[PDB]
């Protein structure tokens, strides 16, 4: 047993009306949903990520709120910045004084989602969407006054101003609000089998789950749910796994740049897990541990299988859905001598071992796409024997590439949903407003720029982020807005019909997904390449008010290579024959920046 | 019947029933009816009206059955004498939704609002005496009153109960009747147009517009029916008082700018403004509804102008000529003995303060009355009177609150200055004191008498256990008077006292609770509540315990050897930050917050504050320094902004202000060698505006000819601090060097 | 009747017998096993049957008016609720 402490990582897990641990949805959204299907206790939910609170102590935002209403002369409010400031700033200093203390029943305490970085907090004003009864549950990036929520007693057994100690089910009572944090019976139509959190008296009791403690959160310290990736120092190359013929196989990507340090991938991206008796429990690494690595792109486990045709390899690795099996247990021999077992060092050279095998692995030269121009997958395999000249480095991530690639996954997953919706036949309102919804936020996201209500059509990069545009091609979201555009034209919607009333709200659509193409591709040779390989599409589109001839344009500008290629005779005569039809200006500007390529 | 009749529209009757209150606090239509009629027209009694009274009701109309007799009387008691009562509001919310759906019945499912419209037809004619119909209409009208309070929950609970929806569907119906329609609207526009909740789903939205063009048919129904003289009474005072306030509502609200953008509002609004043109034509219109009636068509108009609709030429220039238009002998008796009354009561005021001056008198030395020589004599004598009064007024504190309040406030002029009453007054004062009975030094011997009584005991006592205000006052009072001249045999009774008794745990917690309460009032101000008064007092009573440098008391103010401590010390700078306005009020903003009414308590707090350090005491000092509240910018803040809206008509508050800041900063450090203290109000300083407003203060001379506090003695207090901080600053020892 | 309560508390004539044996679950974080602390919450579990005491709302005076008697069981699982 332990004491909760000030900075610990901790589930949630309501008792009551819904039995589930408390999560919130990807994307920008705001609210959060306790999914009782997701898992219980015995099983925790496959994306534990999304259910981990930070601990932290009280922050006075009296200052902040007089800054916000103030904005919401010149002299004064520069004075009110500077207090906004140095109130930030004391607010900083207190916690870090104040980490590692006991949390005491009656105190309270702020709960900050390691996610999205986002406080937990409650809107009195506001009531919340679904029940109009009870009050409005959000999470806020700064946390407004709402944030501070009493920890009280559910037991009978505890008292005000006993330690509160892991696994007591406590009552979240905000200080504004005061009414105690209930999970609803009201299923969100937005997402199934997901329910609402709202402020309103009830007998809900929260479980205190324990995944991580404050001196186990060092930086410098390998540490479960750390997104790290696999470097191979012998061959230089990052580890990997991708979808090749319908099926994910692992390998390792050989690069053509120089650095192969620099050519980071975001299906290179690896979780590490520790394996404790808790499921729940997390906690740092040991040298003698069990370890588990998952892709965070797809969410399977890396294992090792029978070789078909056994060569020096007996057994290779591959990826399996789930990873409860053994045959995903890891375990990491460091290469320097180590003190005793303590914890892993970060950025640190280990080998991966086979528990259930007994194995090392190992990298060959065989590559796996050996039916292909310029094979780049390798295969990796495992051998009874050691080889003490190979090892995986486990380079560090950013926060933000990590931020992108939930995004990225989140969004792809909903427009293939949208794309097997459009192919069916029939999509209703509400569907079509949400694959909008997220079309605008996907041009903003590769935009990059702050949404101040500026119509996304209408917009301009200054300079566009090249790790963005990288993840949208990697993560196949590329093909699933190609699929949005094929879908619909095969019928559901007419291109001829466009014009009519009826069919203004596709229009708009299809006019998203371009400005996605568009702000896709820019100053990036790869990705006008990827586009340009479907140039049949956007040209027999040419012509109705869906900005296909923008975009066209836009590719073909600055790539000379793909400018003599793809305009033969056949794209003159559709340009001058809707000049003819048009008798737009437009279209002539659109001619003479073709003409002329890069000055 | 005659009950009803004997306590109406006379408060005095009210209270004479309700003094048997408990006779009628029984289940029954007529005990309810009687109930209603005591507490009508008496804001008083409504404010006084205590829980058991609602929580009965409320529970009546739970399990007895639905009647409305029970909302009758809880509508009378929300509003008394034209002003909301706020707890009431409240209280009554809260009881509504805790006892669940039987007392709050809402119809709102399809085959409810089938059931509404089945009733509603039936009642077309006009709505019985007693039927479930205006059971909903009274429970709508008493859940608008309790939202037109400042509650944001209740408001939200409101709207929850009735959506927007279901207003819209129950008013467009053909089959409505006007006295539905009147409560919906008013709850309409007691919950939406006029609320804290920031959704505003009113001011956006589609549905509303379906009222206003409701709206407008039922003024043309109405103004076509006057013509007909088929006038309804009232239909006439739903369009006159409740339509023209929602349309007011909206439509003055700063959040209706950007709800008129499309054609189709567009239209509906100047629907209603040529409804209204042609409201204002007919002559039966009167003076009272007339103005109303203006108002509108004036917030109608100018939201023309600023939106520049677009309006028929005729009825345009009709409207605009409006708006120029409105811009351009038994009474002899009766009379003559009230004047003798007057003059009589007059005249016997001053004898009257010479009579009760002989009650304390006799108690200051009752041994005369008896005999020399007797066993009463040498009772009295060595106390035995008095000390049985402070004895039995422990006693009698629940038996008696009037006569423990009569005996403190005896007591305080006891311990107080004699004046002279009067020529008259002095010869009644002689007479009956030779018939009866045949200076500090003088209080201090009094003041040291009654404590060796039981006095300090006594207050303690009464503090400690206390349910009524009155008492707690009164006894503060007298410890005041007791401690008054920093007499030390007092101060150290009361330590005596503090460390014997096992009850000061509840002092200390009650003046902690009655502190917070303070700082809570003072938050919510952004006249003066009742919790701030109180505060002075105890204020008051803490700097005359820690009188002529008391450090043992000090100490056990800041904290104790009991088992939890409440800190009184930083109760005062927490007071202090929030009534100057705390951060905001220091960073410039400091004459936006003290007022000429609040001058006063402020300068109590800080001298309370300064005698706490003048021990010297390095703990309370260190204690105030170190405060997370960040007092110190505000203290220093009061120093270097002055309070320019006060200065305007009161500069002498300001000084006084200026002075009571110099010193108790310059206590904040007189005795310690260590620079935490320094270094922590040099950040909160500036050494730069220190050396300014010292030379505003020199040049300050102007004012010195209507100031008691001269500004050139606190300049010179501020240099002294400065002085004291540049030990520990280079910079500032650089710029006090004159050249 | 078996209802979740398995097995239900009694008082025998005789506690020679090992069925009288119990144990004491602390309900916080002691230091070691030393000394219990008087005036402190505990858990009851049966040494022969390990099981953990549970309280139940089943009256056993039914047929009487008010009943004023609780029935006492035990179950395998822990309880943390209860003390
Ligand atoms: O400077 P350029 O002309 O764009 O060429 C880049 C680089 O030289 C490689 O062709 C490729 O890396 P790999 O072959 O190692 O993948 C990369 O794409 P990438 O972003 O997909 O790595 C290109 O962007």
């Amino acid at each position: 047993s332990s004491f909760l402490h000030i900075g610990d990582i901790v589930s949630l897990y309501a008792e009551g009306s819904v039995n589930g641990f408390i999560s919130t949805l990807g994307l920008v959204d705001d609210r959060c949903v306790v999914e009782p299907a997701a898992g219980d206790l015995d099983n925790p939910p496959k994306k534990f990520r999304d259910c981990l609170f930070k601990v932290c102590p009280m922050n006075r935002y009296s200052a902040q709120k007089q800054y916000w209403k103030a904005k919401q002369d010149v002299v004064l409010l520069q004075k009110l910045q500077h207090a906004a400031q140095m109130e930030q700033k004391q607010n900083d200093t207190e916690n870090k004084k104040v980490h590692g203390d006991v949390v005491k029943y009656g105190s309270v305490i702020q709960l900050l989602h390691m996610k999205s970085n986002k406080y937990l907090t409650v809107n009195k004003r506001l009531p919340a969407l679904l029940e109009k009864n009870a009050m409005r549950v959000t999470l806020d990036a700064t946390g407004n006054e709402g944030s501070w929520l009493f920890i009280q007693p559910f037991w009978k057994l505890r008292s005000n101003g006993d330690n509160v100690v892991v696994g007591d089910k406590v009552i979240l009572n905000p200080v504004n609000a005061g009414q105690p944090l209930h999970a609803s019976n009201y299923e969100l139509s937005d997402n199934a089998g997901c329910k609402e959190v709202n402020s309103v008296n009830c007998n809900t009791s929260w479980k205190i789950n324990l995944f991580m403690q404050f001196r186990d959160h060092l930086e410098e310290v390998l540490k479960g749910g750390d997104v790290v990736r696999l470097f191979h120092a012998e061959q230089e190359k990052f580890l990997t796994c991708d979808e090749y013929k319908g099926k994910l196989q692992v390998f390792l990507r050989t690069t053509l740049r120089q650095s192969a340090t620099s050519a980071t991938s975001s299906n290179a991206l690896w979780e590490v897990e520790v394996v404790h008796h808790d499921p729940c429990r997390g906690g740092a690494g040991h040298w003698n541990g069990l370890y588990r690595f998952k892709h965070l792109a797809t969410g399977n486990y890396l294992a090792a299988e029978e070789n078909p045709s056994y060569e020096k390899i007996k057994y290779c690795l591959v990826a399996v859905p789930h990873g409860n099996d053994i045959a995903s247990l890891f375990e990491l021999d460091p290469t320097t001598l180590q003190k005793t077992d303590s914890f892993v060092p970060r950025n640190s050279y280990v080998r991966l071992r086979h528990l259930c095998t007994n194995t090392w692995i190992q990298s060959t030269n065989v590559p796996i796409d050996i039916e292909e121009e310029r094979p780049i997958r390798l295969m990796l395999g495992t051998c009874p024997t050691k080889e003490d000249k190979e090892a995986f480095a486990i380079v560090s991530v950013p926060v933000s590439e990590i931020r992108d690639l939930d995004f990225a996954n989140d969004a792809s997953s909903m427009l293939a949903s949208a794309v097997e919706k459009l192919n069916e036949g029939f999509i209703s309102q509400n569907d079509r407003r949400f694959v909008i919804q997220l079309l605008e936020d996907l041009v903003f996201f590769v935009s990059d720029v702050p949404n101040n209500g500026q119509n996304v059509l209408d917009i301009m990069v200054t300079k566009p982020n090249r790790e963005r545009q990288k993840l949208m091609r990697e993560q196949n979201i590329l093909k699933q807005v190609f699929g949005i555009l094929k879908a619909p034209f095969r019928p559901l919607v007419r291109l001829e019909e466009l014009s009519d009333q009826k069919n203004a709200p596709y229009q708009h659509m299809f006019r998203l997904c371009y400005r996605v193409l568009r702000h896709s591709q820019e100053d990036y040779r790869k990705n006008q390449e990827h586009i340009a390989k479907q140039f049949g599409m956007m040209q027999s589109q040419i012509g109705y008010d869906i900005l296909a001839e923008d975009t066209i344009t836009a590719l073909l500008h600055n790539n000379r290579k793909l400018l003599e290629k793809h305009i033969t005779k056949t794209e003159v005569e559709t340009f001058v024959s809707l000049v003819r039809k048009n008798r737009e200006p437009r279209f002539l500007d659109y001619l003479s920046d073709l003409c002329v390529s890069n000055h | 019947q005659f009950l009803q009749k004997f306590c109406a529209g006379n408060p005095g009757n009210q209270a004479l029933l309700h003094k048997h209150l408990h006779l009628f606090l029984t289940p029954g239509l007529l005990e309810a009816e009687t109930m209603q009629h005591i507490f009508l027209n008496n804001y008083q009694l409504c404010s006084e009206i205590s829980e058991p009274v609602l929580q009965h009701f409320v529970h009546l109309l739970a399990t007895h059955g639905r009647h409305v007799q029970y909302l009758d009387f809880l509508h009378t008691v929300i509003k008394a004498e034209g002003k909301y009562v706020k707890k009431c509001q409240d209280m009554i919310m809260t009881e509504l939704t805790n006892a669940g759906d039987d007392v709050v019945v809402f119809y709102n499912d399809k085959a409810s609002l089938a059931h509404l419209l089945d009733m509603m037809k039936a009642a077309r004619d006009g709505v019985e005496d007693h039927s479930p119909l205006m059971y909903h209409i009274s429970l709508v009208d008493l859940l608008a009153a309790c939202a037109e309070g400042k509650n944001v929950y209740t408001e939200i609970k409101c709207t929850s109960l009735l959506p927007l929806e279901d207003v819209v569907s129950v008013v467009t119906h053909e089959d409505c009747i006007t006295e539905v329609k009147m409560a919906y609207v008013n709850f309409v526009n007691h919950c939406y147009v006029d609320t804290e909740v920031e959704m505003k789903e009113i001011y956006t939205s589609n549905h509303i517009w379906t009222l206003f063009e409701n709206f407008t048919l039922d003024m043309a129904r109405v103004c076509s029916k006057r013509e007909k003289r088929v006038a309804d009474p009232t239909l006439e005072k739903y369009v006159l008082s409740v339509v023209l306030d929602t349309i007011n509502a909206f439509f003055s609200s700063p959040f209706s700018e950007n709800s008129t953008s499309l054609q189709t509002h567009q239209t509906i609004v100047v629907q209603l403004l040529q409804s209204t043109t042609r409201l204002l034509e007919c002559p039966w219109l009167q003076q009272q509804h007339k103005g109303s009636v203006e108002a509108c068509i004036r917030t109608l108009a100018m939201v023309a102008k600023g939106r520049a609709i677009l309006l028929p030429m005729d009825l345009d220039a009709h409207i605009s000529s409006m708006l120029s238009s409105g811009a351009s002998d038994y009474k002899n008796i009766i009379e003559k003995l009230q004047d003798i009354i007057t003059a009589l009561e007059e005249r016997l005021k001053p004898l009257v303060q010479a009579e009760l001056s002989v009650l304390v008198d006799v108690l200051h030395w009752p041994e005369l009355l008896f005999l020399e020589g007797s066993e009463a004599y040498q009772r009295c004598e060595s106390g035995g009177f008095l000390s049985k009064l402070i004895q039995h007024t422990k006693d009698l504190m629940e038996s008696e609150e009037k006569l423990c309040i009569k005996v403190l406030r005896t007591l305080q002029q006891m311990l107080l200055k004699k004046t002279k009453y009067g020529d008259r007054g002095n010869q009644l004062r002689k007479m009956l004191l030779q018939n009866y009975l045949q200076d500090w030094s003088a209080i201090a011997a009094t003041q040291c008498r009654l404590d060796k009584e039981g006095a300090t005991k006594l207050v303690c006592d009464l503090i400690t256990s206390t349910k009524n205000e009155k008492i707690f006052q009164e006894s503060i009072g007298l410890a005041i008077h007791l401690l008054d001249g920093g007499n030390t045999e007092i101060q150290k009774s009361f330590h005596n006292l503090m460390m014997s008794d096992k009850k000061s745990e509840r002092f200390f917690k009650v003046l902690h609770d009655r502190m917070k309460r303070a700082q809570q009032e003072t938050k919510s101000t952004v006249e003066m509540g009742t919790s701030v008064l109180i505060m002075q007092p105890i204020l008051r009573f803490l700097q005359l315990l820690c009188e002529n440098h008391n450090r043992d008391l000090q100490n056990f103010l800041r904290c104790q050897n009991n088992k939890t401590n409440y800190n009184l010390v930083c109760e005062t700078l927490q007071f202090l930050d929030i009534m100057c306005g705390s951060t905001t009020g220091g960073l410039g903003l400091l004459g936006l917050y003290i007022n000429e009414d609040n001058v006063g308590l402020v300068i109590q707090t800080l001298e309370t504050l300064t005698e706490y350090c003048q021990g010297p005491c390095h703990e309370n000092q260190t204690c105030i320094v170190t405060h997370e509240s960040n007092g110190i910018d505000i203290i220093t803040a009061l120093i270097l902004n002055d309070i320019s809206p006060l200065c305007k008509y009161r500069m002498d508050l300001v000084l006084q202000l200026k002075d009571n800041a110099s010193k108790l900063l310059l206590a904040l450090m007189e005795s310690r060698h260590d620079s935490e203290n320094a270094e922590r109000i040099l950040i909160s300083l500036r050494p730069q505006e220190l050396v300014d407003v010292i030379k505003k203060a020199y040049l300050q001379e102007e004012e010195r000819e209507n100031s008691e506090v001269s500004p050139r003695e606190v300049g010179h207090n501020i240099y002294i601090l400065a002085l004291q901080l540049s030990r520990h600053n280079k910079q500032l020892q650089h710029l006090l060097k004159p050249v």
